[PDB]
């Protein structure tokens, strides 16, 4: 018995609780995908498996556990097993640095958002490995297109982040969430807001940038050979990435947990869930652009916008500091 | 601090040894991805936060993504690589291996005869690197941007389909 | 593209999002089978049966 | 009702707006039909009307005979050829029927516009990407049963 | 201190538990469920050389991401570097935008034929 | 009242044998919960063939909402889908493609034939139409109609749901009997004949 070991065990328990909540709300965000598309399309969605459909997700989990798991003989085994692991764990570790509440954080790193950036690099590794490992030219070309798309948006993802970095003056999440104690960062970094939103949507394989639903008719999706629990790993990773990008956005541009009256975790949950509903709206509303149009918007528009935003932010910061 | 550094160094050496002695390009590329992660773990153990963070950002995140992209370009299914495996014949590799071995012996003999009081592992934050980068190293920054420009334009001029 | 087309496109995306939300604030069109029985017209062509005479014999 | 026309270029968008305006004109035709609807017979008075009206079949004898020989053997069309093309939902659909004086069609030729559109496909999609091909396929308003039948 | 080593152990616990959870879920998916056999099961899904613009896009990303890391290093010390660092980053940004304009105007970024 | 089927490569390459029901209450509860999870999330295959597919996607929309049964994911790959709905006609050219798409699917898989074309060839007794999809693949649930109405497709979906709810499958491929057990349920004809015969009067066809 020692208070230091008690504090260490409590911090470990808090981290484990946060991780379990994140994975359970990722699966519940799969269920919320179905329910909220039903709500937005003038229907009900799944509402017969349990009360209100709340036990549907248990049925998908049971089905994809007990479906046959099959690795093709012509496919390379190790890369095939490895790619969903990366597609899950990269965005999970990208969540891992988010401060949810004061006193509730996994790692108060001195880098943070940089570690989010390198997990985005691991995500592009995941999609590249999933495409190459299938040994199929359809999935080959489809995943090459997807990987080039996510490269073309990850190039300016960090530069859109850099405006909030300049305003905060550091890389730590606590300094970012404490620099928004007076004014929320969505107002000054509005160009950073839109560019980071677009980059997060494109890098997370979400509509209107999701490749396997971009061209279902060519049968060139890189998920086409993946089945069983690998397929569920891919979707749970994508929905966990939605949760991760929403929490990153709340802790970066929307003041994080800071709120006037409600407890800070309540404000964080409300802002995150609002951005998750925003994800539903942009999935159900926005049509998908053509691939060369995506290239042109990623390079010729968003990257100079981020550069000009960083330059203007630096000029304003140094001008205000007499 | 010691444990992470030594573990990362050991798996780093093992990983690059598996890279240079592999026939599948993708397997060797994955092994050197693991090795670069190990070098960044070594960097984080030594307190160079920006260096290891940058190694996973671009060294293990951008350049070798282009490497895998080129492997995807060629679709190297083992033609004129594994059908002979000539780099595994001892009459090919034994000579250069003993060359690099005596070179390593000379280099570590030179290293082992120098002063050392240890590395305290105090972190060097990214803001200090940013201050020094745009302080007394400004010509390095601008002319390294010029170097990246030169590499960009030559790679465009050469790597074209036509 | 020019800046004018970019602002027009942003406006049209915001308009589409707003109209999808407006349909989200509407009433559900779903006919809940099997809890709600399906209304079928009298001359709907479905299951073939053989009817009977008013006297109680088979009409065929 | 009005027949819409394009500017001169057959883009996918031009065809889509043409079909939207056709839907509006079809609504106009439906309103005109609903407003002034004639009252009278729902079948012709010709003896070759197949089948005859049901109540006259059910309580008259020669009408029952006409029904008996028109639903079992089939009506005896005289030996002649006929043709009729109409504006279908996807273009111009035509039926060419040749009869040899029997109760069966000696030759039934069905011309459908999706056949011509599918043959037109390579002459317009040449020099484009694959997403333009998917958009063009979705913007033709065809079905495979129309082409093959 | 106690707090920093507690946070480090919490991060390590997060790492190992996430790794173990993903691997355990894959192990449970592979272990359970009966298996089938078929002729065309092991043939691929084909329903019964490509251009180097992908390399050009990736190499463009590599170079612009290295210049992005230069901007990353600059952004955390904007106030302490003064206006001189802002000016030097301004020639950096001008060179970057001139290069991007050059790439745009020559069809390097123009994917279409 | 059960049938044992095993596959081991004239199609299909499987044989059915009448076997009594063997069904440890722990294994029974595990089988019940596995079957519940399988039947409450059925992932169909997006396979556009003919008219009956158009009525299937008319079942797939908001005005009918087949999504309430957990059957709305509609994967475009045969690997990701559990259920194959043959909603169309089995042409001679399209028969090997249908066979290949059935082969690429994985256990557990179920087959729903939609329409008279997929049932028995239907109205097209012609040279280029295979008379029924059961000539080369096994079929679980048949639907009549040309096309069957969407609510009939949901009715067949529930029919497959209690067919799945009373069948025995191996929990793992390393322990237990690997053969697939399917219950010989009493058919809907003599089950519904108790109340179909008692129908006396219907609405006259002169009204709406
Ligand atoms: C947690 C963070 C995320 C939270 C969720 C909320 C944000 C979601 C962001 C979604 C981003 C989607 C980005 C899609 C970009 C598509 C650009 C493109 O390629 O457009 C092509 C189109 C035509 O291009 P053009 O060259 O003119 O074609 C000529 C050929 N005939 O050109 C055009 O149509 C021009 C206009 C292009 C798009 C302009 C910018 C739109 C930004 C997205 C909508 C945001 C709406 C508000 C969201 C909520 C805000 C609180
Ligand atoms: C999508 C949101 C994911 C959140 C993951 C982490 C959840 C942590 C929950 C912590 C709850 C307590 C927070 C501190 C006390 C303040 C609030 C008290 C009332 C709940
Ligand atoms: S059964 Fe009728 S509706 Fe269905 S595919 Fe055949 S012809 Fe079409």
């Amino acid at each position: 018995i020692s208070p230091e070991l008690i504090e260490i065990l409590l911090t470990i328990l808090k981290a484990v609780v946060i991780l379990l909540v994140v994975v359970t709300c990722g699966a519940f965000m799969s269920f919320g995908e179905r329910r909220l598309l039903g709500l937005f399309q003038n229907r009900y969605g799944p509402n017969r498996v349990g009360w209100g459909g709340s036990l549907q997700l248990v049925a998908d989990m049971i089905k994809m556990f007990f479906k046959e798991d099959w690795i093709p003989k012509f496919s390379d085994r190790v890369i095939f097993t490895l790619a969903p692991m990366i597609a899950f764990t990269s965005l999970l570790l990208a969540f891992a640095i988010v401060p949810v509440s004061p006193g509730w954080v996994v790692a108060d790193l001195n880098i943070g958002i940089l570690f989010f950036l390198m997990m985005a690099g691991l995500a592009v590794y995941a999609v590249l490995f999933a495409g190459w490992s299938s040994n199929n030219k359809y999935s080959l070309l489809g995943a090459m297109r997807a990987s080039a798309q996510t490269l073309s948006y990850e190039v300016f993802l960090g530069l859109s982040l850099m405006g909030v970095v300049a305003q905060a003056g550091s890389f730590n999440m606590t300094d970012i969430v404490n620099s928004q104690a007076h004014v929320w960062n969505v107002i000054p970094q509005f160009f950073g807001f839109i560019t980071f939103a677009i980059a997060g949507v494109a890098v997370c394989h979400r509509h209107p940038f999701d490749q396997p639903e971009a061209e279902q008719e060519l049968a060139d999706g890189y998920h086409i050979e993946y089945s069983g629990m690998k397929f569920g790993l891919f979707f749970v990773g994508e929905y966990i990435g939605i949760v991760t990008i929403s929490a990153l956005m709340v802790t970066l541009f929307f003041g994080g947990w800071q709120g006037p009256l409600l407890p800070p975790f309540i404000w964080f949950a409300l802002k995150t869930a609002f951005f998750m509903m925003m994800f539903i709206l942009i999935r159900a509303s926005l049509p998908r652009p053509r691939y060369d149009q995506v290239m042109s918007f990623g390079w010729k528009i968003c990257l100079p916008l981020t550069l000009i935003n960083l330059l203007v932010t630096a000029a304003v910061i140094l001008w205000q500091a007499q | 601090m010691e444990f992470a550094f030594y573990i990362c160094g050991l798996i780093a050496i093992l990983a690059t040894l598996r890279v240079i002695t592999h026939t599948n390009p993708v397997h060797a590329l994955l092994y050197l991805i693991i090795s670069l992660l190990a070098i960044s773990g070594v960097f984080f153990s030594l307190g160079a936060y920006f260096a290891g963070a940058l190694e996973i950002i671009v060294y293990a995140g951008a350049i070798m993504v282009l490497f895998v992209f080129v492997v995807m370009m060629l679709n190297l299914g083992g033609s004129e690589i594994e059908q002979e495996r000539q780099w595994l014949k001892p009459q090919v590799w034994i000579g250069p291996a003993i060359l690099s071995a005596i070179m390593l012996v000379v280099i570590v003999y030179a290293i082992l005869g120098v002063n050392d009081q240890g590395i305290d592992g105090t972190p060097i934050s990214a803001k200090a690197v940013g201050i020094t980068l745009f302080g007394p190293y400004v010509l390095a920054v601008e002319l390294a941007s010029m170097l990246l420009l030169a590499g960009l334009v030559v790679a465009f001029h050469v790597g074209r389909e036509e | 593209m020019t800046l004018k087309e970019l602002l027009v496109g942003f406006g049209t995306q915001v308009r589409s999002i707003w109209m999808i939300g407006l349909h989200a604030f509407a009433k559900r069109e779903t006919r809940m089978y099997p809890e709600e029985p399906v209304y079928l017209p009298p001359r709907y062509r479905g299951r073939i049966v053989l009817t009977r005479d008013p006297d109680g014999e088979e009409r065929c | 009702f009005e027949i819409p026309v394009g500017g001169g270029v057959s883009d996918c968008y031009t065809r889509v707006m043409l079909k939207v305006e056709e839907l509006r004109q079809s609504l106009r035709i439906l309103e005109q039909c609903l407003n002034n609807m004639p009252e009278g017979p729902f079948k012709a008075d010709h003896p070759l009307t197949t089948p005859p009206p049901k109540e006259r079949t059910l309580q008259h004898i020669e009408t029952l005979i006409t029904h008996f020989l028109q639903v079992s053997w089939g009506p005896v069309m005289p030996a002649n050829e006929s043709f009729q093309m109409i504006e279908a939902t996807k273009g111009i659909n035509s039926y060419y029927l040749t009869s040899d004086g029997s109760t069966m069609s000696y030759r039934t030729r069905v011309r459908t516009p999706s056949f011509a559109h599918l043959q037109q496909i390579p002459a317009a999609i040449r020099g484009s990407l694959v997403s333009d091909l998917i958009v063009y396929l979705g913007s033709i308003d065809f079905v495979m049963s129309d082409v093959d039948r | 201190s106690t707090e920093v080593i507690a946070h480090h152990w919490a991060f390590a616990i997060f790492l190992i538990v996430a790794i173990g959870l993903c691997c355990l879920m894959l192990v449970g998916g592979w272990f359970l469920g009966g298996r089938a056999r078929a002729r065309s099961k092991n043939v691929p899904f084909e329903s019964g050389r490509l251009s180097a613009k992908f390399y050009l896009v990736a190499m463009f990303f590599v170079i612009f991401d290295v210049e992005a890391l230069y901007l990353f290093a600059w952004s955390t010390s904007i106030r302490e570097s003064g206006w001189v660092g802002f000016v030097e980053a301004a020639i950096f940004i001008f060179v970057l935008l001139a290069g991007l304009v050059y790439l745009v105007r020559i069809g390097a970024l123009d994917w279409t034929p | 009242d059960y049938t044992l089927t095993r596959i081991d490569p004239r199609y299909p390459l499987q044989k059915q044998e009448i076997v009594t029901d063997p069904l440890n209450v722990f294994m029974g509860k595990l089988n019940d919960m596995v079957n519940w999870g399988r039947k409450n999330s059925i992932w169909p295959y997006n396979f556009g063939l003919s008219c009956c597919y158009v009525e299937m996607v008319t079942s797939f929309t908001a005005v009918h909402d087949v999504a309430r049964f957990g059957a709305e994911v509609l994967r475009a790959s045969p690997r990701q889908a559990d259920l194959m709905v043959v909603a169309g006609t089995c042409f001679t050219k399209m028969a090997p493609v249908i066979q290949r798409l059935y082969d690429q699917m994985l256990e557990p898989k179920w087959v729903i034939s939609m329409g008279a074309c997929a049932n028995s060839g239907g109205m097209y007794d012609i040279y280029s139409v295979v008379q029924g999809v059961d000539k080369f693949i096994p079929v679980d649930v048949y639907i009549p109609g040309c096309p069957p109405r969407p609510e009939a497709y949901m009715q067949a979906l529930m029919l497959l749901q209690e067919s799945i709810g009373k069948e025995r499958r191996p929990l793992s491929w390393v322990v237990g009997d690997q053969g697939v057990y399917r219950a010989n349920m009493q058919s809907e004809r003599e089950r519904k004949r108790g109340e179909r015969i008692a129908v006396t009067n219907l609405r006259t066809p002169d009204e709406i």
